[PDB]
């Protein structure tokens, strides 16, 4: 039963709670049944759910699916509540563009939880601010909401249910993508995001034209490696490996030395 | 400048 193992608390359609066993505090996250795009099996589930099993380890760069049960309308997920948190949307309205090595360091370790998806085979689909957690005492950032993902592969993606803002001019013109391209994409939305204090485009016009503006003060070193994850052709983005070698992700902080210096 | 969040679904 769901009631009994969980004290479920005020709304965040997720829900603030506790798991009564040893007062863990937990995300309640509710999922009609009635509006899920893509199911999977592991038990036919929602495909999030087989997307956060599969990324479900001892690495905190991820959400942790920790339980789910299934109601005859909808599905329960519960998901580890780190405390305190601040999502990185509300942390950049709050404070503005971030300095570069605030931001070489989140968007480090935003690049290692998406290679941790890549390596267990999923694909998230929605990288972008709102879906990144900040752990304020750990300086460690994790990646929720899987609700846009799909299994990773190697061929042409045809459908897209993410964030429009940050998907790629591929799709956008031609209703067609590659995963881990996108995903440099999104990434390079992100990064400028980050160093500017919002994303760089918000209609269709300005995803395809292929010209990226600084609104603020940014190293030559960051621009070039936004306007290279911004390539308007899918192969001419730089590989995971390629940004995390570029010159302006060296010297990362790790992440207590970011919670010391950025976060307390 | 109006900076939002914009809904995925
Ligand atoms: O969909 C998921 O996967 C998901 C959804 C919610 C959380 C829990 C959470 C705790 O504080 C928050 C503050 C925020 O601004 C946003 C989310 C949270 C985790 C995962």
């Amino acid at each position: 039963p769901l009631e009994s193992q969980y004290q479920v608390g005020p709304l965040l359609s997720v829900y603030s709670g506790i798991r009564v066993s040893d007062n863990l505090p937990v995300a309640i996250k509710h999922v009609e049944k009635d509006r899920i795009s893509d199911w999977g099996e592991l038990t036919r589930v929602p495909m999030e759910v087989v997307l956060l099993k599969k990324v479900s380890s001892g690495f905190s760069g991820v959400i942790r699916l920790l339980d789910w049960f299934e109601r005859p309308d909808s599905f329960v997920l519960i998901l580890e509540r780190p405390e305190p948190v601040q999502d990185l949307f509300d942390f950049i309205t709050e404070r503005g563009a971030l300095q570069e090595e605030l931001a070489r360091s989140f968007f480090w370790q935003v690049l290692e939880a998406v290679r941790h998806c890549h390596n267990c085979g999923v694909l998230h689909r929605d990288i972008k601010d709102e879906n990144i957690l900040i752990d304020l005492n750990r300086g460690e950032l994790k990646l929720i909401d899987f609700g846009s993902g799909a299994l990773l592969k190697d061929t042409v993606y045809t459908d897209f249910d993410g964030t429009r803002v940050y998907s790629p001019p591929e799709w956008i013109r031609y209703h067609r993508y590659h995963g881990r391209s996108a995903a440099v994409w999104s990434l390079g939305i992100l990064l400028y995001d980050m160093v500017c204090g919002d994303i760089p485009f918000e209609h269709d016009e300005e995803i395809i034209g292929g010209q990226v503006f600084f609104r603020q003060r940014v190293s030559s070193e960051c621009q070039h490696l936004i306007r290279w994850c911004l390539a308007l052709r899918p192969s001419d983005r730089p590989t995971f490996e390629e940004i995390q070698n570029h010159p302006w992700m060296q010297d990362v902080l790790l992440p207590q030395e970011t919670a010391e210096i950025h976060l307390h | 400048r109006k900076r939002r969040r914009h809904p995925s679904g």
